[PDB]
């Protein structure tokens, strides 16, 4: 029936590009770059935050099934990006992202769209598509966030200093393969759970079942806490790596 | 696995015909040489390129296999033609959408002049027609295409809709820019005929209430070739657009722009006496001028008329 | 775009209606015979009837009755048509000039209404002064007779009861009054009400309902001598009037159902009522006076007068002549006369009119090697069925030949100077558990003859019960000489088998001439045919001979030779066999996209595919690979009568709704998508029904070629037996015509004023369209017969294109010319 898009970390070591010689850090340095461009292109052109998830969730899909020495980034961003944009319905004419890449990259970046940029990023669109199976349509931890944000009662600003600081954090993990190992729901209680833990706030209280100290067993049922922390401890690392920290 | 979608060969279909002309290309019925299952492929070409594959196309990928329901039209898997191996950019092959085979379409079957429809009959019809747009609208997707053309019939009586092309999602909270001319002239709802885009999901109920009446007359209700005529002869029928019936109809882009003739009395009931009252109360509220007062699917399948009806028989 | 011309060879010869009174003045009796869109107006005399005025209309001709206000000398007529075009006309006679004037017109369609299944009705009030229609289930719609009415317009009224079967105005009622019989669940019923004008709706009428015989068809206003109504069945004649109720149920008439009915005596005593089989009987009213000086119904009386023309319509004119209006066969004057004959008939044939009737099938064929060609037609049903032989003189000279059964196909074969004729007799379930036929006919009076012995279905172990009464067709081959049209043999086929198509051909190398016949096994549990047979039969030395048969799974619905192989259809699929060196037949190669493969016509490798929807397909045999391929379908949805081939690129449809059309290859090729588009150019309501489409004509070929503008000759037959004629023109030859046709419509007077481009709009229930890339030639052909003013009056400001004078200017005189060479090809 629906193909299954979810990996195990350690399946992770065996994409294309590792076994290629590209070691896990350049594959990762790789897909932030490619997640960047993307997430970067498209906010130039005024597209809807799904559209770029949907974007980046092809592209990281993408890089499960090929090499990154054999297929550049920034071409298969543009084509990501341009397929979600009929996917979720916010189009956009490949010139423009073309226009917008052209902006964005410098002399050696732009290289890699050769020397007609719109049509090696329309050649494309055949491979992505079978690539991807053809399964369009895609859920984000944005939709879940807000749906189960929406069932916590409480003080108004403690609640939305976390659905922005969760946001914030959603917005980062597109940079990581957790997009490719775990369903968006869990992200989105993941999101949660780390913000609870950095602002000090239990959320369990909020919840209709306040002495309920798992809150997250009634938005996603057989989460384990260890699912929760591995999560968060990913989402972390991209923040202590780079000179960026915690938002609170 | 049966999930990997594009790789499997148009070779494994004997192409019987071709059933009809398409949107994004032409449509075939084809027998698959594995099981004999008989099939219709719809061709996308993206051998032009302007933009790439359809969107027409995306959208009837994205929804029909989000959507399983009884009375609609299944999308069984997409193939390819034969892809020539080392050169992934020449490939300009035409990929083709699987769909299964319905005997025929309402439009033809009504064109042709050779069916008879009774009462049990447009029961029957309308409350899978009805219950599929139930299922369709629950899930917040809006077939803003409905017209005779699309409503697929098999011999056995299962009715199944279909080109759910020119079909997006609608936020039930709030509203975005929408495309406002979706539906054929002489199935298109007046809210959209006088301009508005953010079109509800009863633009549908509109279009199956015209089939509705269209099923015990054996002709279309509102047969016009402009936009003008056809809110003429709406308004002949249903009342012309006013506050009195239509509160928001001024917040309408041309309610000043097109008025009819004049301020017509609602005569639906009367035009329409020779209809069963449980089926003339469904139309008179599936044919209501307010979007807001139009009835919507699961109000019509809580009907006198197709609420007791029983699809096993 | 496509340029052709449609004429008339052979006007509607079957009688749709005919009605008698005072008309043309109040002094002589008229009898007005109504043909398909022809009225005829006679006087009757003691010596027979005299012609007097024939008038066309722009319209199929459903109702048509004639009625007498109070203030006027002579009666009126009432016509409606089947596109709803409504009329008052009169006759008017200045001196020698002779015009039907339009007193009142109007349309009268609704814009929402569901046509009903008995068709339309329209009866008018006995003190005239309403006129009623019924066409829309649920709805009586009025137009009051008022003198300020002349645009006939008219309203509504709710009818509860749905499925109406018959209504009339009832005679000797306080107010207008109408008495119907309708269906519901429960059955049939007879109902009354009473039509107010004042108050616009029903109001409870003068007599009770009474629940009627299931079958009861007709009503039959009685007039005021006894009031009432009487309402015929199948197996009863029934009088309901207020209280008083009468039921006469003779076996006599449960043999054959009764269609038509007039009334002989004004008082009512004598009625007339005909039967499918033919027969003519005399219903009579028996009165009783009453001690008040009233009179009342005693009882009524079924006697058996003779054997009739199967009759639509039938008159009782004067003394015992009666006028006999058959679509089936050939109309017919008779007497009734007080004693019988010898054999016990009190029916005389007086004249017989000739009917082309139904002409299910027809071939061209130059009997005497004289060029010219003549045709010979598969016309009639029943006992009036019978083969034409129609030659050109201008009056056209038919020889009959009575087959007493029905034809159905028909082919010639040069080879054995003979036709083949597929035929169909009624036989009828007898005590024998066999069948017996009503009369004898073709089939059964042939020199030599043959029967099926076929074993490909006999394996049976699935039954067919039989009643006792119950109808059969028995199907046969004729073999009919083509010099004295003696039936030299006939070949009947199997039990429950039909014979659907015949052919006449040579097949592969095999030189034998033979005679081939596709079938289908018939039995009633079956919507579609499954079993069907594919024979090869040849007539040799006054035998027929069966050489090879072929099982096939469906029904054979046509064939045509192909290049020396077989093409037929059996039902979805398009087959086409080989004939072998061991004389049977081969599958070579199949298409199987279609619904219902009804038609076939082939030129070339080209084939032209007509279903029962989805219009025409062009197919084309590839012999570089042996298989099908196809070029292009007509997607647009139609109900096909009949097709034909004009050329590589132009193709000829008639629809069920009485449209004609032309498809064309896009001639683009730009995309395969337009490739195989067959598109529309030409549309045109013909208003006959078209059951075969026939290259040739009937014109005497001095066998010197003389140069005529239209090319090409396609004929066609109709049901109501008109013969028409298709031609294609140049684009210059078209614009001239048309431009013309505009301006004749301006200047010629239509009865009822019908717009003649309202008449050839393409219609359907559900469609009207303005006709496109043809030329009514029956209006250019009319240029000939208006007067010289109005000749002048047309051509006024007229130029012309492709020519040698780039633009010509014409005068009445250079258009009587042009018009003139179009009447030479017919
Ligand atoms: C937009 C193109 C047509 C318009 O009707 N849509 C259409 N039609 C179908 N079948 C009905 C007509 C069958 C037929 C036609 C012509 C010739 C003969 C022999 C048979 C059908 N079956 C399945 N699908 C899927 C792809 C949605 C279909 N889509």
């Amino acid at each position: 029936t629906k193909p299954c898009w979810y990996w195990d970390k350690k399946d992770l070591a065996h994409t294309p590009s590792q076994l290629e010689g590209l070691d896990p850090a350049t594959e990762a340095r790789y897909r932030r770059e490619g997640a960047r461009f993307i997430f970067d292109v498209g906010t130039r052109l005024g597209l809807h935050y799904d559209t770029l998830a949907t974007g980046i969730i092809y592209f990281h899909r993408f890089y499960m099934f090929h090499s990154f020495k054999q297929f550049p980034r920034y071409v298969t961003g543009a084509c990501c990006l341009f397929l979600a944009g009929k996917v979720e319905e916010t189009p956009k004419k490949c010139k423009d992202i073309i226009k917008t890449a052209r902006s964005l990259l410098n002399d050696v970046q732009f290289g890699q769209f050769g020397d007609d940029p719109k049509e090696e990023v329309m050649v494309l669109e055949r491979i992505l598509l079978q690539t991807i199976k053809f399964d369009l349509q895609v859920e984000h931890p944005y939709q879940f966030l807000l749906k189960y944000a929406k069932q916590l009662k409480g003080d108004k600003n403690k609640i939305q200093k976390l659905v922005q600081m969760a946001w914030t954090f959603v917005n980062d993990s597109l940079c990581t393969t957790l997009s490719l190992q775990w369903e968006p729901e869990i992200i989105a209680v993941a999101v949660m759970y780390l913000a609870g833990r950095l602002c000090k706030f239990e959320i369990q209280e909020w919840t209709s079942k306040p002495m309920y100290r798992r809150w997250w067993e009634q938005f996603v049922q057989d989460v384990p806490v260890d699912v929760l922390e591995d999560i968060c401890h990913q989402i972390l690392d991209l923040y202590s790596q780079g000179k960026q920290q915690m938002p609170h | 696995t049966e999930s990997d979608w594009g790789k499997r060969c148009v070779d494994k279909f004997d192409i019987i015909g071709i059933i009809g002309e398409g949107t994004y290309g032409q449509v075939y019925k084809a027998k698959d040489k594995d099981t004999g299952e008989l099939v219709a492929l719809k061709k996308v070409r993206l051998d032009n390129e302007k933009e790439g594959f359809p969107i027409t196309a995306i959208r009837e990928i994205k929804i029909l296999r989000q959507l399983i329901h009884r009375s609609v039209v299944n999308m069984k898997e997409i193939v390819t033609d034969k892809q020539d191996a080392l050169d992934f950019k020449k490939d300009k092959g035409a990929f083709y959408l699987v769909f299964e085979y319905m005997d025929h379409d309402l439009m033809g079957l009504l064109e042709s002049g050779l069916v008879h429809f009774s009462e049990d009959h447009i029961k029957s019809f309308m409350k899978q027609l009805m219950e599929g747009l139930e299922y369709c609208h629950k899930k917040n997707f809006l077939h803003r295409d409905i017209k005779c053309s699309n409503i697929l019939l098999n011999n056995s009586g299962q009715i199944k809709l279909a080109d759910f092309g020119l079909a997006r999602l609608y936020n039930s909270e709030e509203s975005r820019p929408y495309t406002n001319k979706v539906i054929t002239l002489w199935y298109r709802p007046p809210e959209l005929l006088l301009g508005e885009e953010r079109y509800t999901p009863a633009i549908d109920v509109w279009s199956c209430g015209c089939i509705l009446g269209e099923l015990f007359t054996k002709k279309p209700i509102f047969q016009a070739n402009l936009e003008l005529a056809q809110l003429e002869l709406i308004s002949r029928l249903c009342g012309s657009p006013c506050p009195a019936v239509w509160p928001d109809v001024i917040r309408l882009p041309y309610f000043n722009t097109m008025k009819p003739k004049k301020q017509y009395r609602r005569r639906l009931r009367e035009e329409f006496s020779f209809i069963p009252s449980a089926a003339l109360d469904l139309l008179d509220h599936m044919l209501t001028l307010d979007p807001s007062k139009r009835c919507t699917a699961e109000q019509t399948l809580q009907s006198d008329f197709l609420k007791d009806v029983e699809l096993s028989k | 775009m496509s340029y052709n011309y449609v004429v008339t060879a052979q006007k509607p010869t079957a009688v749709n209606g005919c009605v008698t009174g005072h008309f043309t003045s109040a002094e002589d009796l008229n009898l007005l015979i109504a043909k398909n869109t022809r009225l005829e107006i006679y006087v009757v005399t003691a010596e027979g009837l005299r012609p007097v005025k024939e008038v066309g209309m722009y319209g199929k001709i459903a109702v048509m009755e004639l009625f007498r206000p109070k203030g006027e000398s002579k009666d009126l007529l009432f016509i409606l048509t089947a596109k709803y075009n409504a009329c008052i006309l009169e006759y008017k006679q200045s001196g020698e000039s002779i015009d039907i004037i339009t007193r009142a017109h109007g349309n009268v369609q609704d814009r929402i209404g569901r046509p009903s299944e008995t068709g339309i009705i329209g009866i008018i009030d006995p003190e005239c002064r309403m006129i009623g229609l019924r066409l829309y289930d649920g709805l009586f719609k009025v137009i009051p007779l008022d003198r300020d009415n002349k645009e006939l317009k008219a309203f509504n009224i709710r009818l509860e009861e749905l499925h109406v079967i018959d209504v009339k105005f009832l005679y000797g009622c306080q107010a207008p009054t109408i008495c119907f019989v309708y269906q519901d669940p429960q059955g049939r019923h007879v109902k009354t009400y009473e039509v107010s004008l004042r108050e616009k709706e029903f109001n409870k009428g003068p007599w009770k309902q009474e629940n009627v015989e299931a079958e009861a068809s007709m009503v039959i206003a009685v007039p005021e001598p006894f009031g009432g109504a009487i309402i015929i069945g199948q197996e009863s004649i029934t009088y309901h009037n207020g209280d008083k109720y009468l039921a006469i149920a003779p076996p006599i008439i449960k043999q054959s159902t009764i269609v038509c009915h007039n009334r002989v005596d004004p008082n009512g005593s004598r009625y007339l009522l005909g039967d499918m089989e033919g027969r003519l009987f005399m219903l009579l009213l028996e009165k009783e006076e009453q001690m008040d000086g009233t009179v009342t119904l005693k009882d009524l009386r079924v006697e058996l007068l003779g054997e009739t023309s199967i009759a639509e319509c039938l008159t009782y004119l004067d003394n015992g002549v009666v006028f006999v209006g058959s679509r089936l066969g050939d109309s017919q004057l008779v007497k009734l006369n007080v004693d019988s004959n010898e054999q016990g008939s009190y029916v005389v044939a007086m004249e017989t009119f000739t009917n082309l009737g139904p002409i299910v099938d027809m071939c061209v064929v130059d009997l005497e090697r004289q060029g010219q060609g003549q045709l010979v037609t598969c016309s009639g049903a029943f006992k009036e069925g019978s083969l034409r032989i129609i030659r050109n003189g201008q009056k056209l000279h038919i020889r009959t030949v009575p087959l007493y059964e029905s034809p159905r196909k028909i082919c010639y074969q040069e080879v054995s100077q003979c036709f083949g004729v597929l035929s169909s007799r009624i036989e009828v379930q007898d005590t024998s558990g066999g069948t017996t036929a009503l009369r004898p006919s073709a089939s059964t009076q042939a020199l030599s003859s043959s029967v099926s012995s076929s074993k490909l279905f006999s394996s049976s172990t699935a039954p067919h019960e039989t009643s006792f009464g119950e109808e059969v067709e028995v199907h046969n081959l004729l073999i009919i000489d083509q010099h004295t049209f003696e039936v030299l043999h006939a070949h009947q086929f199997l039990q429950n088998e039909y014979a659907l198509s015949l052919v006449s051909c040579k097949l592969g190398k095999d030189p034998n001439t033979y005679f081939i016949v596709g079938t289908a096994m018939v039995y009633p549990e079956e919507a579609e045919p499954k079993q069907g047979r594919i024979v090869v039969f040849q007539y040799s030395d006054g035998k027929l001979q069966t050489v090879a048969e072929k099982e096939v799974k469906g029904a054979v619905y046509s064939m045509v030779e192909f290049n020396g192989k077989l093409l037929a259809s059996i039902n979805s699929t398009v087959r086409l066999y080989e004939w072998t060196t061991e004389k049977e037949l081969r599958t070579e190669c199949n298409h199987y996209n279609n619904i219902m493969a009804l038609y076939l016509k082939t030129k070339g490798d080209f084939i032209l595919v007509g279903d029962l929807m989805r219009s025409v397909l062009l197919l084309a045999y590839k012999p570089m690979e042996g298989n099908f391929e196809e070029i292009a379908r007509d997607f647009n949805p139609n109900w096909m009568s009949a097709v034909e081939i004009l050329d590589d690129d132009n193709f000829l449809g008639a629809e069920n709704a009485f449209n004609l059309f032309v498809c064309q290859k896009d001639s683009a090729a730009t995309t395969d998508e337009e490739r195989q588009h067959l598109q529309e150019v030409g549309l045109f309501h013909l208003g006959e029904f078209v059951n075969v489409f026939c290259h040739g004509s009937l014109v005497m070929q001095n066998l010197g070629e003389t140069s005529t503008p239209t090319q090409g000759s396609v004929l066609f037959g109709t049901v109501n037996g008109m013969i028409g004629l298709v031609t294609s023109l140049s684009e210059s030859w078209y614009n001239l015509l048309l431009d013309m046709q505009n301006r004749l419509n301006k200047v010629i007077k239509s009865v009822g004023k019908i717009e003649h481009s309202f008449w050839r709009s393409f219609h359907t229930e559900r469609k009207t369209e303005p006709a496109t890339g043809f030329i009514d030639g029956d209006l250019i052909e009319s240029f000939l017969d208006i007067s010289r003013p109005k000749m002048q009056e047309v051509v006024a400001n007229l130029q012309y294109d492709d020519g040698s004078g780039m633009k010509r200017e014409a005068t009445a005189d250079d258009l009587i010319k042009v018009v003139e060479e179009l009447t030479r090809i017919h």
